[PDB]
């Protein structure tokens, strides 16, 4: 499983360890949301976590399901 | 001066260990006065919290 | 370069004091939020409640524009306090004894 | 019973629920008293409220007994 | 003498809202470090750290140069703070009551 990362810069395509088969993004605003739009951390977690109550999850299982919203 | 109110962020708060955030929702509000029809506009956040 | 050139044509009239529509009969929109951080001291002796916030202003100017491509690379510019306009948003119920306790 | 009201922007003539016949309106100095003048309060209530030292009550049972001053 | 006449060449159209870069498109490197001296209260009833630190910002400005031969003995100057450009770098994370506690 090939999962989209933020972690490296520029935004990488790493391939993601065992365990682990779950590609996910979070989004949020913050202070910066009206310039700037929300936040992005992509990345891969043995399942996808909690959504707090301000945050947005989009959990895919397949290669590069979690682009950058641009792509 | 037209305002509109969009939402409160809590992504950066910090607890502080005295008081507990409920919430901090908002209200925009008008107030009207004699001299003429039009309004003026207000953003109200109420912050409720418990000990 | 092109920097330069900019900050000049966007300065060359242009007035603060003056609230920057294109027809002075129409209202400038303001939207206007806010991003709370922590709740720092809630006295009860001279009920004032102490709070870390940060403002969040977004309006539209219409003399502050230009052409992307006549300016390549130039996709922002920044103006200090008293060089633009700015709305006159502060708190009606503030006890601090600078009246705004905004940076 | 109709009776202006100003929850509503612009000054609208909602037409009042049952229970409440008297049209009101109340009126008082606000800081800006001097350019702007008094405030402006109008609804339909149960029974015209209580009239606080610096507030100012013009209570009707008619319709439309409560507009804005210009009108 | 040769001051004067310096001082006089660098800020002959200088702007300080301008980013300093021969090419807009390209970006301005800036070495950020830091120089503790002191630790001064870490307060838990407002959740605060209060230290004492010195800044250091390093970068490069392509309009501020000139040449040693034709200005012998001048090898440094020295701006005040509204006249040349400074970075916009300050702590997200400040409870200062100014929000910009620096010198
Ligand atoms: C100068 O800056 C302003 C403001 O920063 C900018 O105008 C804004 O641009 C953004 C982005 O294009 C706009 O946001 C869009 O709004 C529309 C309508 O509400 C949405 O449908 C768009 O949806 C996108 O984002 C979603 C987020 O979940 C995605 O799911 C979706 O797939 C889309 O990608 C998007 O949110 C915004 O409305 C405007 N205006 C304002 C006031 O914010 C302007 O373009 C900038 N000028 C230049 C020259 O760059
Ligand atoms: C520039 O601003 C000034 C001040 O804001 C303004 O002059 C003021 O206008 C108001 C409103 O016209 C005046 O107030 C009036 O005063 C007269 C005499 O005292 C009253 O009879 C009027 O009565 C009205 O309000 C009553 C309130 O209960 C109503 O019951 C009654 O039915 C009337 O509607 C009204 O109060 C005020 O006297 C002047 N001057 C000053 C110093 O305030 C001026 O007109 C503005 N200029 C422009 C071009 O707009
Ligand atoms: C500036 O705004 C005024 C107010 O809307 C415009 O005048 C109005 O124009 C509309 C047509 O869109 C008419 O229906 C209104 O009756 C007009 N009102 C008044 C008081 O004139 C005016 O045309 C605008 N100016 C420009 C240059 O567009
Ligand atoms: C300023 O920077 C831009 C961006 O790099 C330069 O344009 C690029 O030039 C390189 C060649 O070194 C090309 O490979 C890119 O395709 C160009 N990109 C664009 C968007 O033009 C530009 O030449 C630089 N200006 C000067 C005067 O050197
Ligand atoms: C300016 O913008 C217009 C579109 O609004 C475009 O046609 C034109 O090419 C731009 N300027 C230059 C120098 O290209
Ligand atoms: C200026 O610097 C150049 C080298 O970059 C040098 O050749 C020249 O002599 C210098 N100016 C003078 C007046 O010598
Ligand atoms: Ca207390
Ligand atoms: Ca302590």
């Amino acid at each position: 499983i090939v999962c989209h990362t933020t972690a490296t810069s520029p935004i990488s395509a790493v391939t993601c360890p065992p365990g682990e088969n779950l590609c996910y993004r979070k989004m949020w605003c913050d202070v910066f949301c009206s310039s700037r739009g929300k936040v992005v951390e992509l990345g891969c977690a043995a399942t996808c976590p909690s959504k707090k109550p301000y945050e947005e999850v989009t959990c895919c299982s397949t290669d590069k399901c979690n682009p950058h919203p641009k792509q | 001066l037209d305002l509109q109110m969009q939402e409160a962020d809590i992504s950066g708060y910090i607890p502080n260990g005295e008081w507990d955030l409920v919430g901090i929702p908002g209200k925009r509000s008008e107030r009207f006065y004699e001299c003429c029809k039009e309004p003026y506009p207000d953003v109200t956040f109420t912050v409720t919290m418990r000990r | 370069e092109f920097q330069r050139k900019l900050y000049k044509e966007l300065v060359k009239n242009y007035n603060p004091l003056e609230r920057p529509v294109a027809n002075d009969s129409q209202p400038l929109t303001v939207y206007f939020s806010l991003s709370l951080l922590q709740i720092m001291d809630v006295d009860e002796k001279n009920q004032v409640l102490t709070t870390n916030i940060w403002l969040q202003m977004s309006w539209t100017d219409h003399y502050l524009q230009w052409n992307v491509s006549e300016y390549p690379g130039v996709k922002t510019v920044r103006f200090p306090d008293g060089q633009i306009w700015k709305p006159d948003i502060l708190l009606y119920n503030s006890a601090d004894e600078r009246f705004d306790a905004t940076f």
